[PDB]
């Protein structure tokens, strides 16, 4: 776990970009919009 | 080669290629009113000189981590790779910590650096790493050796942060070289001698003035003028000096003749600025020109030695002392001398 | 211990209460069935 963790702090970048980073803000915005799309058949596979 | 002992002044520099420019950003701290530290402008020091007295820190202890641990759950050595260092600031004399709140929303992982009183905690230490594959740990630390600090509590980086404003260092996960550059190597400091960036004054021999600026009573304007004057003036906060060396590195060494340096008034914070117009005045640091605002001390009248001395990486030689040191301002540029006026006309002699 | 503090302290740091809170308190629909491929 403690390894683990150290990995992940070093790479920030396996976090999701919603959640980690300078742009998306948090989980609560990451998963309204990943229900949002889900509802939205034009951003899947036609 | 040198290496990095303890009880020692240094500088912790860093290098931004912002806006396709590179830039020497250093780590300074206010320490007096607020806690959090922020960015000095080490570089463009030719017309705005940067304010070395307050990003000088001091290493006091370097132990392992197994040390560490061991004496928070309970000398002149050598700086070791994978220690752990403690930052006090020389001029507050709080130790750098990283601290809990965040300040720039642009992270909203990351942590802010500043100054704290006690030494209790993980937040207070800094563990050492290289930033190059060619040393290892356990390997003597030297002077020019890119260096990567990580907290001991946090377990991130000492990060430099972008922004338009926000150009604050945090603690992040993306690490950032930093460049160490020593001032006083803590070794026998000359007592009586005089040191680079030390806070002194002058007087006569058989006058018994000191060189200053008139008191708050009046305007900065009139502040802004340079006079002798004698009496409780001796022992006042608007008569002592600064010699601030052009020097990022070393500029806390024995000061040797000729030497160029500014001469700044800890009251004002002004630099003594010469246009040729006029005498010498005060002026701030948005528009200290070298040339302008350097100046020299001499032995002599004459001008036997001008540019002799050019560059010593190092201690240097106790040459200058205190009480029989009799030195002469001299200017870069004119290279005029001092001379006491009579400005004050008879009709107003007996008065100040 | 002291580093399980730490690694907890990391997690709390890296991932907000209320961004928790507010994504448990989303109350999904209960649907003639439907399709489960979502929330």
């Amino acid at each position: 776990a403690n390894v683990v963790v150290r990995l992940l702090i070093r790479r920030p970048e396996c976090f999701g970009p919603a959640l980690r980073g300078e742009g998306g803000n948090g989980l609560l915005a990451a998963m309204e919009e990943a229900i949002k799309i889900a509802e939205d058949p034009s951003r899947d596979g036609p | 080669i040198q290496f990095l002992r303890t009880d020692d002044e240094v500088v912790l520099q860093c290098t931004a290629t912002i806006h396709k420019e590179q830039q020497k950003l250093c780590l300074a701290a206010e320490g007096f009113g607020n806690r959090l530290c922020f960015l000095e402008s080490t570089s463009n020091s030719k017309n705005v000189p940067p304010d070395l007295s307050i990003c000088t820190f001091v290493l006091e202890q370097s132990l392992s981590v197994r040390a560490l641990q061991e004496m928070l759950a309970n000398g002149h050595r050598t700086l070791l790779y994978g220690h752990a260092i403690l930052l006090r600031h020389s001029y507050s004399g709080m130790y750098l910590c990283c601290l809990s709140t965040s300040r720039s929303s642009t992270d909203k992982l990351a942590f802010d650096v500043g100054l704290q009183e006690d030494t209790t905690g993980e937040a207070c230490w800094w563990t050492i790493h290289p930033a190059s594959k060619q040393r290892s740990e356990g390997e003597k630390v030297r002077v020019g050796d890119d260096l990567i600090l990580v907290s001991v509590s946090s377990e991130r980086y000492l990060h430099l942060s972008y922004g338009n404003s926000s150009w604050h260092v945090d603690a992040a996960f993306q690490q950032t070289l930093w460049s160490v550059a020593p001032i006083s190597s803590g070794s026998e400091a000359a007592q009586g001698y005089l040191i680079g960036g030390d806070v002194l004054r002058l007087l006569h021999g058989h006058m018994d003035e000191c060189l200053t600026v008139p008191s708050g009573e009046h305007g900065e304007e009139q502040r802004r003028t340079v006079h002798y004057e004698g009496g409780a003036v001796s022992v006042h906060a608007r008569s002592l000096w600064r010699l601030e060396t052009l020097r990022v590195a070393w500029s806390g060494s024995h000061i040797r003749w000729g030497q160029p340096f500014r001469l700044r008034h800890v009251t004002t914070g002004k630099y003594l600025s010469l246009m040729e117009d006029k005498n010498l005045l005060l002026m701030d640091k948005e528009k200290a020109d070298v040339k302008s605002t350097a100046f020299a001390f001499r032995s002599s009248k004459e001008k036997l030695d001008v540019g002799v001395r050019k560059e010593v990486d190092g201690m240097g030689t106790s040459e200058i002392k205190y009480g029989d040191s009799i030195c002469y301002i001299q200017h870069v540029d004119t290279g005029l001398w001092l001379t006491y006026q009579a400005v004050d006309v008879k009709s107003a002699r007996m008065g100040s | 211990k002291g580093e399980a503090i730490r690694i907890r302290s990391i997690l709390r740091s890296l991932i907000p209460l209320g961004d928790l809170v507010g994504v448990i308190s989303i109350a999904f629909q209960m649907p003639e069935p439907d399709m489960s491929a979502g929330f």
